[PDB]
Formats: C-alpha cells, structure tokens, sequence
RNA sequence: UUAUUGGAGGUAGAGCACUGUUUGGACGAGCGAAUUCAGACAAACUCCGAAUGCCAAUUAAUU
RNA sequence: AUAUGUUAAGUGGAAAAGGAUGUGGCGUACA
RNA sequence: CUGGGGCGGUCGCCUCCUAAAAGGUAACGGAGGCGCUCAAAGGUUCCCUCAGAAUGGUUGGAAAUCAUUCAUAGAGUGUAA
RNA sequence: CUGGUGACUAUAGCAAGGAGGUCACACCUGUUCCCAUGCCGAACACAGAAGUUAAGCUCCUUAGCGACGAUGGUAGUCCAACUUACGUUCCGCUAGAGUAGAACGUUCCAG
C-alpha cells in the first residue's frame, strides 16, 4: 500500500539560444547540449560541457555538415 | 467496343472527389511509357467488367482526348469496408 | 595483400583537421613515393596553389634536400617567410625532415 | 480605396489571437466599416477572420 | 491462454481506440475471413471461447488462423479501496480491434461450412463482424 | 497582426532498418524468435515524418 | 407560405447485443 | 505532506517516460541511481582499432590460447540512465 | 586521355566480369649504415644492377544488391459550421510505383 516511485531531477534549459540570421556578440551562447549533436563551424568554439559559443560579431548560420549531421557558423557582417 | 473516358481538368477539392465517387465514377492516373501524366475519369462498373475479359494483365486500350492508347492496370486502391474502388493507375508499355 | 598509400591518406586526413593553410601561413605539403619526392604550397581558404617543386642518391635523402632549398628559393623570390609544415601522414624522420631541414635553414620561418 | 470591410459579428467569445487581427484592420465596434486598398498583406488578415467580417 | 512469455513493463497506458484500423485488412492465409465493423477490446478468454466453437463445427476439416494477439495488459484495483496510493496490478491481456480488420481465417472447407463456423464464433465476441472472401 | 524568405525542435500518422514481443510455412548447424519467404504489435522502439506553434531578418502594408 | 419526397409509429417527444417476405431508393415452368 | 485523521510510506541531488517535434509544466503517476573514485583512470606527442570469429589445430563435457576470410560498429567508454 | 591537392548528402558505393605499361605509381632483391618489433626487416625506414602486369591502380562496358525518386490517390491536420462523427475550406505523410543513376569536377606538374 505504498509507492516506490516519485523522484525526478530539475529540468535543464537545453536547445538553441539564438536564431539563424541574427546578429550576436563575441561571447554569445548559441546552443546548449549534452555531447555533440551540432558541431561548431567557422568562428565557433565548443565549451567544456559541450556548449557552443561564438568568438566574433556577425550573423548566425545553421547549415548541414555531411549526411545526417549539422553545424553552426558565424560570418562577419560587411 | 473500347470504353469511354473523361479528362479531369485543374485540381479538384476534397468535396469534388467525394461527389465523383458518389456518382459512380472512379479517378485514374496514366504514367506509362509513351504518354504524359493525365488525370482521367472512367465508370466504375464499365471498368469492373472490361477487366473481367482481359483479366489482371490484359490490354485496356483506354482512349484519352480522342487518342486511344493501349494500356494496362498497374495498381489500384480498394475500400474493404464499403467495397468501393478508389483509385486506378494505368501503365502503358 | 594490402595497399600502403591507401591507409596513409587516412592518417593524413586526421593530421589536416587542425592544421590548415591560409594566405599569410600557406601550408607546405610533402608527397612521397618509392623513388622521387615532391612538395607543394596551397591556399585552401580560396583554393589556389602558389609554388611547386619536385626531384623530377643516398636513399634519395640528398635529393630530398635538393628540393628543400629549391622550393624555398621559389618562395623567397615572392618574399613569403611564414608557412605551416605538413607531414602528409609520413613519420617525421629521414627524408621528410630533409625536405623541411633543407628549406627551414634557407631563411624560412616555420 | 479598393476594398470595404464591415464587422458583422461581435468579438465576445473569440480567441484573443483573432481579437488582435480585428484591431490591425481598424474595426472598433459591430457594424463598423473601413476602406483600404487590396494588398497582399491585407487579404492575409481578412482570410484569418473571414468568418466575422464581410468584404465587399 | 494466449499471453506474452515476458514483457519489459507490466503497467502500460491504454490504447487510443479511436480511429480506423492500421493494418491487416486482407485475407492472405485461408479462403474466407471474419471482418470487424466496430471497435472493442478482445481478451484472451474471448479468443479461446470463439475458436473452440469454430473447431467443433468443422470437425477438424481444415486449417484455422488467428491474426490477433493480446500484447497489452491492463491493471485493476482491489475491492473497496480509496483513490490513489499507487497503480493497480495486472489482471489480463487485451487486443485492440477497429473497423476493417480480420480476426479469423479458415481454409480447406466449402463456402457453406465456412459461413456457419464463423457465425457460431461471432456470437462469442463483443464486436460486430462480417463475412469476407479473398478479394478478386 | 498579416504576406514573404530563413532556421531550431521528432508529436499525429506511418514503418519493422535497431532493441523487444509475436502467427503460418520452407530449408538439416544443435530446424515456430542473431540463417530465409509471408502477415502483425509498442508512453519509456525509429530507416522515415506532417499540420500547427516558436525564434529571427531597425524587410513590406494595416494598426 | 410555396416546390418535391419519406414515415403510421404519437416514431417525432429516452437506451444495447440480437430477432423479423414493415415499407422506399440505387446496383448484380413458379401454383 | 496526506482523496478526513491515525497507522504505513515519503522529505536534498542526478537521468529517462508521462510532456501534446522551441523552452517550461501536476498527482501517495510509471522505472533506476548518488552522499564516490583515479597519482594516472590527468596533460602532451606519435601510433592503433573492436564484438561476433559458416572452418583448420599438442582433439582437454563446441567459448581460454594460435591461424585465414563474412564483419554498417551488433565492442568498448571507472560507476544509474 | 596521368600524377599531386581541395569542393561538394553514395546519382560519388558494393559487385561481376574484361583491356593496358618498364617514361610514372606498385610489386620487388637486401639489413653493414640513422631509426623500428612485447614472435615475423611482418609493418615502420630504409640501401637499391634485375625480375613482372598475377593482384593495388586506371580509363571502357552491364541496373543484379544498396542509393536518388516526381504525378495521382490515401492517412493526419490549422480554421469554420453541425454534433459527436458528420459536412466545408487551406496545408500535406509514410509506404508503393513510372523513374534518374556505373559521378560531377577548381588549382595544378609534366605529357
């Protein structure tokens, strides 16, 4: 006459943080994830916990990298 | 006697297809070699019996726009609950 | 019953993931064979090849040095000093370093 | 100056998203009208609330 | 007594039951079949009762097939208990049937002995049925 | 708010290529589920995959 | 009110599995 | 805290499903784990590649060891997912 | 109709059969010379008269297994009317099918 379940952990706010074609700064977080579901591109770095961040100012670009794989890059605005 | 035919022009709405089936006429598409992709209209009963003679892989000889084209049945759609054919695909070799 | 160079390309691919050549730092590629040795300067960021030099004795080691200053002088004419060396997937020893040594000592900044 | 739209049905009992499209066109109360020229974005608003207004 | 030998989870959710059948709408093994026209749950005990009657009438005349299987279990609570305090316990296994699916297929008999063995077996089921032949 | 051009995200449906569960045959390695020919099932299965909604573009018109 | 059709049960104005040459519509020598 | 209160069970943190393809979201709803460990199981440079192995053998209740081909990763990755 | 080095979702693959060279790639005969194996100068690098297209490697052919796949229907679905399961209007699967397809190709070395 009792329950053995009832536990759960706090939810992490994973996913993308900026949109394609948007302007960002040098240290803007772009994608929080577990592992590498999206790979870094041009002018992008992968953090310790797999967080993707930019390194310069420019537009964001989500593109495809091979068959069944995605990346994110940043290009300076001219 | 070769069977008759009608050409469906444009794009029909969900209602137009349902009313066409209610009348007793089933839509069809012909995409075989030597022909283009044209939507046609053939009587359900007229097809049910002409297919009896030629069988499964016999030659239909359907006529589209005053031009008879020898054709065959490739695949069709059937409703088991209401027992009513829905779609027919004609393949011309 | 294997291909020696087929596997070598896979090792070269792993090396060229973090090693790239730009305009200011063009990559220096080195291709090897059973008899002759080669070299090449590439600008991948756009896709242009700048220089080219090849042998065509002593295990072809002295010939490897024959290409060291041969290509270095080509580059020296255009006055480009900074470069990035590319092994090619061949162990850095013997003839490979000869081509690099023969070019590094000729006023070329690696 | 090509179209005339008049509000026939009220906005009581309608989703808040539809009540906002009736404000962009310039309709205040029931039976109120307004005149505008046929634009590509103008017909995108009428189509969303075509069950409430009467375009003429 | 059809029941899966093992399952990963013993407490599942109940199926939707609303809509039309997904697959298995034709006869592919025998000469005749029994098609359903309504929705309902079918238990292992119902499948047992409905196939023993069919076997007796045919007198071991031919082959009989069962195209449904009770994959999903259902739980039940004790008697005179209040709401909450956990979920119940397994009671039985059921299968979902919707209009347009075949339940039984027989072969090796005529069209008359087959239309009477399926009528005596359609009264044990809680769903409406119909006689269907291999579509030409 | 709307039209348009872009992106991120696997639900409905569908499917059996993975993990399971599971009906009827064929072939002798001890032959109904780590071989093959057919037919099905799944909140914690997915080779596939919408309609909507969401984030953007000091882009256009109405407010 | 007008036009064309259906139902005889007070159906309309409460419900199922099943049981009935009740009565319409559209398709495929019998005493 | 509690489908009245007692009695029983539960109280912080981590992962998954319910959750309705952004994020967020309840129940005494459905399943597990944690209160560490490693001086190399860390950094760097160069190399390498796994299960299962339709058969051969110093022939030991077909699977320790060795040999050649099938091998879309069915192996591993200190410890749950 | 070559070698080197990059760009692109196998339409670039897997198979099966065929043709070709000592100018180039390879195979290839050696371990004194730098360096290398937890048996194998096996691999790694080496010192390099000959020996050969049997395979590695190529340009040519074939749609068998994989891969790419519209048109037309169907399921599902936003909105709106009926009412609970049925109408109307936009979007638009999966699967299957007619089908593409035995790569396209920048710079570059010498022919």
């Amino acid at each position: 006459s009792s329950t053995k379940n009832g536990r759960d952990s706090e939810s992490k706010r994973l996913g993308a943080k900026r949109a394609d074609g948007q302007f960002v700064t040098g240290g803007s977080i772009l994608y929080r994830q577990r592992g590498t579901k999206i790979y870094p591109g041009e002018n992008v770095g992968r953090g310790g916990d797999d967080t993707l961040f930019a390194k310069i100012d420019g537009v964001v670009k989500f593109e495809r990298k091979g068959r069944d794989k995605k990346q994110v890059s940043v290009y300076a605005v001219a | 006697a070769s069977l008759k035919s009608i050409i469906r022009q444009g794009k029909q709405t969900r209602s137009d297809l349902k009313q066409l089936r209610k009348s007793g006429k089933v839509p069809a598409v012909v995409y075989g070699y030597g022909t283009k992709n044209v939507s046609v209209k053939v009587d359900e009963v007229e097809f049910i019996k002409v297919i009896r003679e030629v069988g499964r892989n016999g030659v239909i000889e359907l006529g589209v726009g005053s031009k008879t084209i020898k054709v065959m049945v490739a695949d069709y759609q059937f409703d088991p609950l209401k027992n009513q054919i829905t779609h027919i695909d004609f393949l011309a070799i | 019953k294997i291909d020696k160079n087929k596997v070598r390309l896979k090792r070269h691919a792993r090396v060229r993931t973090n090693l790239s050549g730009t305009a200011e730092k063009p990559r220096l590629n080195v291709y090897r064979s059973n008899k002759h040795i080669y070299a090449q300067i590439i600008d991948d960021n756009k896709g242009v090849t700048l220089a080219q030099a090849s042998s065509k004795t002593a295990t072809k080691v002295e010939l490897a040095t024959k290409v060291g200053e041969a290509i270095a002088k080509k580059a020296a004419d255009k006055g480009i000093k900074e470069i990035v060396f590319d092994r090619g997937g061949y162990l850095y020893h013997g003839r490979v370093k000869a081509l690099a040594e023969a070019a590094r000592e000729s006023g070329l900044e690696f | 100056a090509k179209l005339q739209i008049t509000l026939t049905r009220s906005v009581i009992g309608r989703p808040e998203t539809q009540r906002k499209t009736v404000e962009a066109l310039g309709l205040k109360k029931t039976n109120s009208s307004v005149v505008v020229e046929d634009n590509p974005a103008i017909r995108g608003q009428i189509n969303k609330v075509k069950h409430l207004v009467t375009v003429e | 007594m059809l029941l899966p030998k093992r399952v990963k989870y013993r407490r599942q959710h109940r199926p939707k039951t609303t809509g039309r059948s997904k697959g298995g709408n034709y006869v592919t093994f025998g000469e005749f079949g029994l098609q359903a026209t309504t929705t309902s749950w079918i238990t292992s005990r119902q499948i047992e009762s409905a196939r023993i009657a069919m076997t007796r009438y045919m007198k071991r005349g031919g082959k009989v097939w069962i195209k449904i299987f009770p994959h999903t279990p259902y739980t039940k609570k004790p008697l005179e208990v209040r709401m909450g305090a956990g979920k119940g316990a397994v009671e039985g296994w059921i299968a979902v049937v919707k209009p347009g699916r075949i339940l039984f297929e027989v072969a090796g008999v005529s069209e008359e002995v087959a239309r009477e063995a399926l009528r005596l077996a359609s009264h044990k089921l809680p769903v409406k049925t119909k006689f269907v032949k291999r579509e030409e």
